[PDB]
């Protein structure tokens, strides 16, 4: 079966640094991309960053950019979030989500609602 | 009481991962790797069926095994003759975007949907003697991926909303839904008895529905991505799915868990269908890669490629009696192979 | 050579026949578009004349034609948010109306990843995107105000200068001509990032009440077909 | 309290899919080995027909 | 010399089957495949078919009156070759320009291509470089006499040659280069012109705008079209033409190999029209 479970996560002050450690299992970590994915308390879901097969290539939302760093652990089959320098607009419920089919270059629905293949999530507050 | 009811659950997944290892005593792998190969399958386009004018979307055989329908993105359902190579009937769709098409065992009626969100019902033995739109099954919240005629009076039809329903033609209402997937639902396969029933879904998650009392019996996962074919072993205790990651997986219903992976290091094309021979023993699926390839059941080995399409093969099908294979794509031909 | 195969071979033909005359008829110079867009985006308002809505069961229709040449526009607006599947039937059309609302940040960047998607998927690459970048009346406004800074939403706004080979209106404010010129470029370096020399992405800058956008759409199908044909023919 | 409901019923369907039977995979694969070897013979597209046989030719 | 007599037949052997083999495939591909059964496919098919007819029909008693000798057909034969070979290389030219028109329409108007460029249109366009290129050839063949008051020059040039070089006047040469090489050669150079400009525009463009942010191939194809036909036709048609002046200085010889020049155009004209575009080697594959 395909899961997804994410770590870290807690109570933070403003400025602190979180580690966000997602493990995969069921499946290939190298042949799909992945991407981290928040809801904020009464927001919908807001794409984070992203992060290629080799790992190469690495993209941010411009909120987080600059701050959050985004590593992929092919041997582990687990994926890193530093959140470093974060503020209290960064509550939400951070969501480890692989794109759909393998080998791909686009990520259509790892946003959506009911998306099938994200995380259970990760309660991540700041005060 | 939330995080309680997650413990609990992961609990019981836990306990049937137990269960089905506990079954798994051996592999079948090991099990026929005494039997003697099939060998080398060779078969050749029999009869090319043209008179498409755009991509071929679906298609399905008749009961009579001699006349079948297709559906293209150009708004016409053709039933054809295959024998002769004959168009018996050419029906205009209100909706070009045609997903999936069934023939009824009985011969009289066709069915069609797509992304209409609604499966149309065509009769083809009417006294007037022009097909006409029979019923507009309607009440779908997605688009249908697939539909199958259990009887002239009962229709089952896959939906992209997470559900499969079915319907009673002659009051075009939904007798049963079935609920439970989390992702689109693609295929679907009926038993032999017609009593049961799969249906791969987005979230590969494969479910076995029983039609009278509405309820999953069993769910099956393997995979890791989107399901789009699946198809019952002829014995009808096991089915065999087609993803896209490029990858078929066979699962029993008794053992309750997967039995075979048909995949190579090579193939990187999701399957778009697969088929069983009449007995079982070769399975035949469709992949993006323009091509075919049948593969054998039992020893997971590839055995021949049915090569000759010029684009995406996007439908297959083996009659009933077995002679034939017929394979459609999006070059607008269906050949039929032997 | 019997009654019965006589029969069955003379209603093939005219069966043939009629299938041949129904695909000669209202397919030629016929142009299928997918109109894609977020519920902000005034996708439904971009052709304002013609504009057809032929709603039954989930799919509404607008057809419009500018010089004897017709197109077809196709918005499928009653599916689910995963759209994945449905997108792959249609690689047909020639290209696809992508609506941005440039007005609202928050979302511009969900606009820019499903641009993305759209842009590399396997069977939506040979198609040609026509970008409208819609409400540049708002963007303007909202730019003016100065209220609610882009750069919070793209820290890259600090470093761009507006191009050189910007076309503004007199009217138009150097600040505006800069954010709406950024958005602009933001979306072309996804599209140039993987274009891979089969399809192309247009960029207008629209407004609610712009009465243009069928001849922008006919202009860039002009090009759009040209450069395909120049493409079989070893000339481009 | 929809997501506590919805936990439930999944929890009811897992429990539904818990508690029902199983066999061992051995004896699955010696009926699919069987099925297939006792209908080998029928099958037309493991043992080619003759050029005559085939309504396809 | 005999020896070299035999090289200029195994040379001219070799284009005969080259010319038959490329025209014979590429109308049999035409045929069968049925994916290449656009209109403008058949228009090339009817090239490849009137460069067939040359190679077997026209090019063989060719070769026996290059090779300087008494024609050993009957008069009223050589009378009917002549007819046959201006027919069929005004009709392959007549092609060449119908080719180049469709390809202007497709390119300068892509969207109503299809319905300004029909089957109906192609077919009509078929029958104008079969018909009017065969009636104008038999014409001046058999009903109107070519020779005008030059029936004296006329004998003479015909017992100078030996065989049957063709004959023409002053007013007769000027037809004759007017309809057959002038107006499709120029109406192929101005659409060939034209095409230029526009891939030339698009080419620029494209990489203005990717060099902007953040191959040649149609001087290529243009290149080889133009210059093939110009080669082999241009030093064929501007002797013939100047041939009724000068009084007829122009040297057997020359004619001989120029010829031999328009015959390799119907040798080069499969190749460069079919071959060269990928959508063709992939139905060949
Ligand atoms: N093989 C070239 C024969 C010819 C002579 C004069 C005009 C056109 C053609």
């Amino acid at each position: 079966q395909v899961q997804l479970q994410e770590s870290g996560g807690g109570l933070v002050q403003p400025g602190g640094s979180l580690r966000l450690s997602c493990a995969a299992s069921g499946f290939t970590f190298s042949n799909y991309k992945m991407n981290w994915v928040r809801q904020a308390p009464g927001k919908g879901l807001e794409w984070v960053s992203d992060i290629s097969q080799s790992g190469a290539s690495i993209s941010y939302t411009g909120s987080v950019k600059g701050r959050f760093t985004i590593s992929r652990d092919n041997a582990k089959n687990t994926l890193y979030l530093q959140m470093n320098s974060l503020k209290p607009e960064d509550t939400a419920v951070y969501y480890c989500a692989r794109c759909p089919a393998p080998f791909t270059r686009d990520c259509f629905d790892v946003t959506s609602t009911t998306y099938a293949y994200r995380g259970q999530g990760t309660q991540v507050t700041v005060s | 009481e939330l995080d309680q009811l997650r413990q609990e659950a992961e609990q019981l997944k836990n306990q049937i991962r137990d269960a089905r290892k506990a079954c798994a005593d051996a592999t079948l792998s090991q099990i026929t790797n005494n039997i003697d190969p099939v060998g080398r399958i060779q078969m050749r386009t029999r009869r090319t069926l043209r008179g498409h004018l755009a991509k071929i979307y679906a298609m399905h055989w008749g009961t009579d095994s001699r006349l079948l329908v297709s559906a293209s993105q150009d708004g016409k359902l053709i039933i054809w003759d295959s024998y002769t190579t004959n168009k018996v009937h050419a029906i205009p769709l209100r909706s070009s975007w045609v997903m999936t098409c069934a023939y009824a065992p009985s011969g009289n009626y066709v069915a069609c949907g797509g992304l209409d969100n609604i499966c149309s019902i065509y009769n083809l033995k009417t006294r007037e003697g022009n097909v006409r739109v029979s019923r507009e099954l309607a009440g779908h919240t997605g688009y249908l991926s697939c539909c199958r005629f259990l009887d002239d009076n009962q229709i089952v039809t896959s939906s992209g909303d997470t559900t499969c329903a079915l319907w009673d033609i002659e009051t075009g209402q939904q007798t049963t839904t079935f609920t439970g997937h989390t992702g689109d639902v693609m295929s679907l396969s009926l038993a032999p008895d017609t009593r049961l029933f799969v249906s791969g879904a987005c979230d590969a998650s494969a479910k076995l529905w029983d039609v009278r009392e509405g309820m999953c019996r069993q769910t099956f996962t393997g995979h890791e991505s989107d399901i789009n074919a699946i198809c019952f072993f002829p014995n009808g205790n096991a089915f065999a799915t087609g993803s896209d990651d490029a990858t078929c997986r066979l699962f029993d219903l008794r053992a309750d868990q997967e039995l075979m992976t048909y995949s190579h290091d090579n193939i990187i094309c999701g399957i778009t269908s697969v088929s069983f021979s009449k007995s079982g023993r070769l399975l035949l699926a469709g992949y993006d890669d323009f091509n075919c390839n049948v593969w054998d059941a039992l020893k997971a080995d590839r055995a021949g490629v049915l090569a000759g399409h010029d684009n995406r093969v996007s439908c297959l099908g083996v009659t009933d009696d077995g002679m034939a294979v017929a394979t459609g794509s999006w070059d607008s031909f269906l050949k039929i192979w032997n | 050579v019997s009654a019965e195969d006589k029969a069955a071979a003379e209603r093939s033909k005219m069966i043939d026949k009629n299938l041949r005359e129904d695909g000669e008829k209202a397919a030629a110079a016929t142009h299928r578009l997918l109109l894609l867009g977020a519920d902000n985006s005034g996708k439904s308002t971009i052709v304002k004349q013609m504009r057809i809505y032929h709603v039954n069961s989930g799919i509404f229709e607008t057809k419009f034609q500018v010089d004897k040449v017709n197109f077809h526009m196709f918005d499928v607006g009653a599916q689910r948010d995963e759209r994945r599947k449905w997108i792959q039937c249609f690689n047909d059309v020639t290209a696809i109306i992508f609506v941005v609302d440039s007005s609202d940040y928050n979302r511009l960047q969900e606009a820019l990843n499903d641009f993305k998607s759209i842009w590399n998927n396997r069977w939506l690459r040979t198609i040609s995107v026509i970008l409208f970048l819609n409400k540049q009346d708002l963007l303007a406004e909202k730019v003016l105000a100065g209220k609610s800074k882009i750069e919070d939403y793209f820290p890259e706004f600090a470093r761009y200068t507006t191009p050189e080979d910007a076309t503004p209106e007199p009217g138009e404010d150097p600040r505006v001509t800069r954010a709406k010129y950024f958005i602009r470029d933001e979306f072309l370096r996804i599209s140039t990032a993987s274009g891979d020399g089969r399809h192309y992405c247009y960029p207008h800058f629209t407004c609610s009440v712009d009465t243009e956008n069928a001849r922008r759409i006919f202009n860039d199908c002009r090009d759009i077909i040209q450069r395909m044909h120049l493409r079989q023919y070893e000339l481009l | 309290t929809a997501s506590i409901a919805q936990a439930r019923k999944l929890v009811e369907q897992l429990k539904m899919e818990a508690n029902i039977d199983r066999i061992k995979v051995s004896k699955a694969a010696a009926d699919l080995m069987a099925y297939c070897e006792a209908h080998a013979k029928e099958d037309p597209l493991l043992t080619p027909v003759p050029a005559s046989e085939n309504p396809f030719r | 010399s005999n020896d070299v007599r035999a090289s200029l037949y195994s040379l001219m052997v070799l284009i005969i089957l080259t010319t038959l083999v490329g025209n014979l495939i590429v109308i049999v591909s035409i045929s069968h495949f049925k994916q290449l059964h656009t209109p403008t496919n058949w228009l090339i098919h009817s090239m490849a078919t009137v460069d067939f007819l040359l190679g077997c029909l026209v090019m063989p008693y060719s070769m026996v009156r290059s090779a300087e000798h008494c024609w050993y057909f009957g008069e009223v034969f050589c009378k009917i070759h002549t007819s046959t070979d201006i027919m069929l290389s005004s009709a392959s030219i007549f092609h060449l320009s119908f080719i180049s028109i469709d390809r202007y329409y497709a390119v300068c108007d892509p969207l109503r291509y299809k319905a300004k460029m029909n089957i109906l249109v192609i077919c009509v366009m078929i029958f104008i470089s079969w018909s009017v290129p065969a009636v104008f050839a038999f014409g001046m063949i058999f009903l109107e006499l070519n020779f005008k008051g030059a029936e004296e020059i006329y004998y003479k040039h015909v017992h100078c040659r030996g065989g049957c070089s063709v004959f023409f006047s002053k007013i007769s040469g000027v037809l004759t280069f007017m309809t057959s090489f002038y107006i499709p050669g120029s109406i192929m150079l101005c659409v060939y012109y034209r095409i230029y400009l526009i891939a030339k525009e698009q080419a620029r463009l494209i990489s203005d705008a990717n060099q902007k942010l953040q191959e040649r191939k149609a001087v290529k194809t243009l290149g080889i079209v133009m210059g093939v036909f110009l080669i082999c036709w241009c030093p064929f048609f501007i002797c013939t033409v100047m041939d009724p002046f000068l009084h007829y200085i122009i040297p057997p010889t020359l004619n001989d190999v120029l010829i031999w020049f328009g015959y390799l155009n119907s040798t080069f004209n499969p190749m460069v029209y079919a071959f060269f575009y990928p959508w063709f080697r992939k139905a060949l594959k």
